[PDB]
């Protein structure tokens, strides 16, 4: 009996919903993911005076949260083009922006930056209400945050540290008794469990900053991606230990990560090529492929089933084929751009700048939806010393 | 030693751009740094804040030879700095105590400090640009 | 296979700065000590220009080929300060040092050197008045050129020279 991946038989077993399987849900969303990429719409949003986008989730289907230099929290609502700022919490003592943004694997629990760009602070989804004080288990700015578990979590730093964070039953059971009976909210006070750093290899030990993470929740593990060339395996399973380090072929500009669940890959950004990670293969043998956009580097990552989706700092998406093994061409790489946003002429553009009335909008963030038709996009200029932001949902 | 002589007097005469460097200079650029690094929110602020501290080479340079204290020498010039703004008054440099340059005969020329510093500055962004191929912009974090 | 790991890379480039910088720091100034050096030819010669000491010794290590022209570059246009601009060179190589430590990217550090060198230059108009007295001005001219060639090149101050 040969295996059926036709979508015609999913077609007919769908009407009736008797034992349909699951299985073709793999070459439903593939089909769609190679079509879907030429027949998006810009849809641009107007942030206001908003520094600039560093992260976004979906936090359900007609809002999306962003993460912003000037540490303000807010949510896109690309339902209705409207925008709702979220308050900033404080830290439990009165001692950059916000880099990341993820979700726990129970979208319960949302992980953010807090005042202080060295503290974590979490909110509660979907009433968007506060859930913790923020920590000041780091040293240094946080710019990498990722779910390990429902209640656990792992953030980075620019010393290359990493905080674990755990909620008990009883703190997460209380902070849910309180959040369901009394209708203003009520936030716990926590601190980190263990503080732990990225191990020491041949490479670069000062430029160890760990500027992005990514969980894989099929084998447990975080992986993590550091500025000094090298890409580090940890498990995070239950506890936050050391498993694995590879090389990257490029160890500049390595500020993105994403991990593809259907392939077990890890695809890490430069400046110029997204490098294909296998911890099951030796550490030299790594893949990499251009962006084409050499100079302005690679932003953000994203798997999308089979296809990559690949931020630059020329505000454009590429879009990677890995079963082809090539990058998806237009209907000549098939690539999204951003719109003008909003540039903040201001007295520091005025010094450094001053010679370039507009710069193009850098995708520092992207996500796709749940249904994977949706991909929303945000960024800012690509330059440190502009201020400026743009967002917008392609549809 | 009569090039430099002359240089510093042709540009003082044909016009009246001075410098009193020697430490006056030197801190209060070293504020107009800082100051940026305060209102610059990004991860470049750091750096900017050891450009400033950079310039106290000079005037910790000159009190260094001497048998003078450097980091006292220095205290009452940069806490100057903060009382008044674009000082003419820093470190001596012919050991008398006294923390002029009117007194002290320490002048430059205006375009010469700013010529020193701009090479400076090269030196660093050349031997800092470790591997990259291609130029890039400066790119965000 | 011998590889320079982070600071180690960098630390060839900061002892060759600070080589150059020990010598310089003791020259700045009315106040500076000047640098005798002896020529293949037997030749001696006393000098405290930064550009004279970086071209006659024998340059060994990329910086101390780079800060000959740095040096040039001043006296050629300016004249004075030769000295200088290798200090603070130097200066500024030693703090990203610590700006390595921090945990920030080198080239980001590059990056905040450059922006900060151009609010610096910027902000020198505005230093230091631009009125000036013909007798005032007189004798701390007299002053300095007396300490530029009595305490550089000639150690009994020709009076012709610093007067003329």
């Amino acid at each position: 009996p040969p295996v059926k991946r036709s979508l015609v038989y999913y077609l007919k077993n769908r009407e009736v919903r008797l034992q349909n399987e699951t299985s073709y849900s793999r070459v439903l969303h593939g089909y769609a993911a190679q079509q879907l990429p030429s027949l998006l719409k810009e849809r641009e949003f107007h942030l206001g005076t908003l520094n600039k986008v560093f992260a976004s989730q979906w936090l359900n289907h007609r809002q999306v949260v962003c993460g912003t230099k000037c540490n303000t929290l807010f949510v896109v609502d690309v339902q209705t083009s409207q925008i709702t700022k979220i308050p900033i919490l404080k830290d439990r003592e009165p001692g950059c922006g916000i880099h990341a943004i993820e979700l726990n694997p129970s979208r319960t629990l949302l992980a953010t930056g807090g005042d202080n760009p060295n503290s974590l602070a979490i909110y509660r989804l979907p009433t968007l209400d506060p859930v913790c004080v923020g920590d000041d288990g780091h040293k240094d700015w946080i710019f990498s945050i990722a779910w390990i578990s429902d209640t656990m979590a792992v953030s980075g730093s620019r010393d290359g540290s990493m905080g674990l964070w755990e909620v008990t039953d009883d703190v997460l059971t209380k902070s849910d008794a309180r959040h369901n009976v009394s209708r203003v909210p009520v936030y716990a006070h926590i601190t980190h469990k263990a503080l732990k750093d990225i191990p020491k290899e041949d490479t670069n030990p000062d430029n160890c900053k760990v500027r992005a993470l990514a969980f894989n929740n099929k084998n447990k593990e975080l992986g993590a991606v550091s500025l000094d060339g090298y890409f580090h395996l940890w498990k995070a399973e239950n506890t936050l230990s050391k498993l694995l380090s590879t090389k990257l072929p490029y160890c500049r500009e390595n500020v993105c990560l994403a991990y593809g669940s259907e392939w077990s890959v890890y695809a890490v950004g430069s400046q110029a090529h997204v490098s294909f990670l296998d911890p099951r293969q030796p550490s030299y043998n790594v893949k990499s492929v251009c962006s084409r956009e050499r100079g302005s580097g690679i932003r953000s990552v994203s798997f999308y089933e089979h296809i990559i989706t690949v931020g630059t700092g020329q505000g454009s998406l590429l879009f990677y084929d890995i079963r082809a093994q090539r990058f998806l061409e237009e209907r000549e790489n098939l690539k999204l751009t951003t719109g003008k946003g909003w540039l903040n002429h201001d007295e520091t553009w005025r010094n450094y700048f001053s010679d370039i009335d507009f710069f193009p909008n850098a995708v520092y963030t992207h996500c796709y939806d749940s249904s994977g038709t949706k991909l929303f996009v945000a960024g800012g200029p690509l330059p440190s010393g502009l201020h400026g932001n743009y967002a917008g949902l392609w549809s | 030693s009569l090039h430099d002589a002359l240089c510093v007097i042709r540009n003082l005469i044909r016009d009246n751009r001075v410098v009193y460097g020697g430490g006056a200079a030197e801190i209060s650029c070293a504020l107009a740094v800082s100051q940026e690094a305060d209102k610059c929110p990004t991860l470049e602020q750091y750096a900017m804040r050891a450009f400033a501290d950079a310039l106290e080479v000079i005037p910790m340079a000159l009190s260094e030879n001497s048998g003078m204290n450097p980091i006292q020498t220095m205290t009452e010039v940069r806490a100057r700095q903060v009382k008044e703004m674009n000082p003419a008054l820093g470190i001596d440099c012919l050991h008398k105590g006294t923390n002029d340059m009117k007194q002290q005969h320490v002048i430059e020329t205006l375009i010469g400090k700013k010529q020193q510093i701009s090479l400076a500055t090269q030196m660093v962004r050349m031997i800092l640009k470790i591997d990259d191929i291609r130029k890039p912009g400066e790119s965000e974090e | 296979k011998s590889r320079l790991m982070g600071l180690e890379a960098l630390k060839s480039h900061i002892m060759a700065a600070k080589a150059v910088a020990n010598t310089m720091r003791t020259s700045l100034g009315p106040n500076g000590l000047d640098k005798m050096m002896v020529d293949k030819d037997g030749d001696v010669t006393v000098t405290n220009d930064g550009a004279t000491i970086l071209s006659m010794m024998d340059v060994d290590h990329q910086i101390a080929k780079l800060m000959v022209e740095l040096s040039k570059s001043q006296d050629d246009e300016i004249g004075d300060g030769t000295t200088g601009v290798v200090v603070l060179a130097g200066a500024l190589l030693e703090e990203a040092e610590q700006l390595l430590d921090r945990g920030i990217h080198p080239i980001r550090i590059a990056d905040g050197y450059e922006q900060a060198a151009r609010v610096a230059i910027e902000h020198l108009d505005k230093i230091s008045d631009s009125v000036l007295v013909d007798i005032k001005d007189t004798e701390p001219l007299i002053q300095t050129a007396k300490t530029t060639l009595g305490s550089k090149v000639v150690n009994s101050c020709h009076r012709q020279m610093a007067e003329i």
